[PDB]
């Protein structure tokens, strides 16, 4: 029956798997994350308890200088005693320019023997990383299960290549995704703008 | 087969919920920003001219 | 919007016209509109 | 075929929408940078 395939196509359409994904396909351009996941032997709990320390703690493992800052993305519950903390670190430069430290030269740092030992004292049982030239490094070779000819074309189509790389976006929750980030993003913009505003008030006063 | 339509419409609709969900979520926060940075830039010009 | 420039300006110009001992710079009188346009023309 | 019909048009209808929304967000991100 012709009838059953239409049904199949439609089912195909509405799905995260990507067979002509409900024609949900849309690519958003993400500028070019540094995220490291840590498992603690601790309740989710031992964590939200002392969250200050715990990044400080992380901060001083890093060396504990000012041009360095530790940030927490989510904490989730895996089991009765057990927790996943995801963090990224931003690094400041002599001119006051900030960026996140890359996931791999962060992971490289933490795998150290001393640092690993130090992290272990903290309760960290395990860690994982998600991931100039490096752009070139990821943008080619394709992503998530995205087709290679489309992925290409987002690269040519890209309006603003340094500020941006093609990042695969996946149907509605993904837009949800983006929005969550946007908001995430929004608050920090607002704030930094406040910091400039405070400094300007101090100068004027 | 008509187990069947019970589920598919259900997974499809489950999805429309998310679509609604995004729809619920929409911006003013964003609109706010350009206004402010446009404004802060101006105070900076003040301080500078001062 | 929130601006603070012409509030500097006005500020300046305010702060301008009032005094002081400065051996030379005495406050100036402000014209405007009718006399000023002509003044601009001269 | 009452039903299948319902599927497509709902599909294309929402699709046309999803498209516009993604775009929104794109334009918002837009504005962010």
């Amino acid at each position: 029956t012709l009838l059953g395939d239409e049904r199949d196509a439609i089912l195909a359409k509405w799905n995260q798997l990507q067979a002509f994904w409900g024609t949900g396909k849309g690519y958003f351009n993400n500028n070019i994350d540094g995220l490291v996941v840590l498992v603690f032997n601790k309740k989710e709990t031992e964590i939200r308890s002392q969250q200050q320390q715990l990044v400080e703690s992380l901060h001083k493992v890093l060396g504990g200088n000012q041009t360095l800052t530790v940030n927490v993305e989510g904490t989730k519950t895996l089991p009765d005693d057990q927790t996943e903390v995801v963090i990224y670190v931003v690094e400041r430069s002599p001119n006051g320019t900030s960026r996140r430290v890359p996931a791999t030269t962060l992971y490289a740092h933490f795998e150290q023997a001393n640092i690993k030992t130090q992290l272990q004292q903290l309760g960290v049982t395990l860690s994982m990383t998600r991931t100039p030239a490096q752009i070139k490094q990821l943008l080619q070779n394709p992503p998530a299960g995205v087709d290679p000819i489309i992925w290409e074309q987002a690269k040519v189509d890209n309006p603003d290549s340094e500020k941006l790389i093609p990042v695969p976006m996946v149907g509605f929750k993904e837009l949800l995704r983006r929005l969550k980030v946007q908001d995430q993003m929004t608050k920090q913009h607002q704030t930094r703008l406040d910091i400039i505003s405070e400094d300007i008030s101090e100068l004027q006063k | 087969i008509c187990q069947d339509v019970e589920n598919l419409q259900k997974f499809v609709k489950e999805q429309k919920q998310v679509q609604e969900e995004i729809s619920r979520m929409s911006s003013k926060a964003m609109l706010k920003v350009q206004e402010d940075i446009k404004a802060l830039k101006q105070l900076l010009s003040l301080a500078a001219n001062g | 919007m929130d601006t603070e420039g012409f509030g500097e300006l006005l500020q300046q110009a305010e702060q301008l016209a009032a005094e002081t001992e400065g051996i030379s710079e005495l406050p100036h009188v402000e014209r405007n509109l009718q006399e000023i346009q002509q003044a601009g023309e001269r | 075929e009452s039903l299948i019909n319902k599927w497509s048009l709902e599909l294309e209808d929402q699709e046309r929408h999803f498209l516009q929304q993604a775009t929104q967000v794109n334009a918002w991100d837009r504005t962010l940078i």
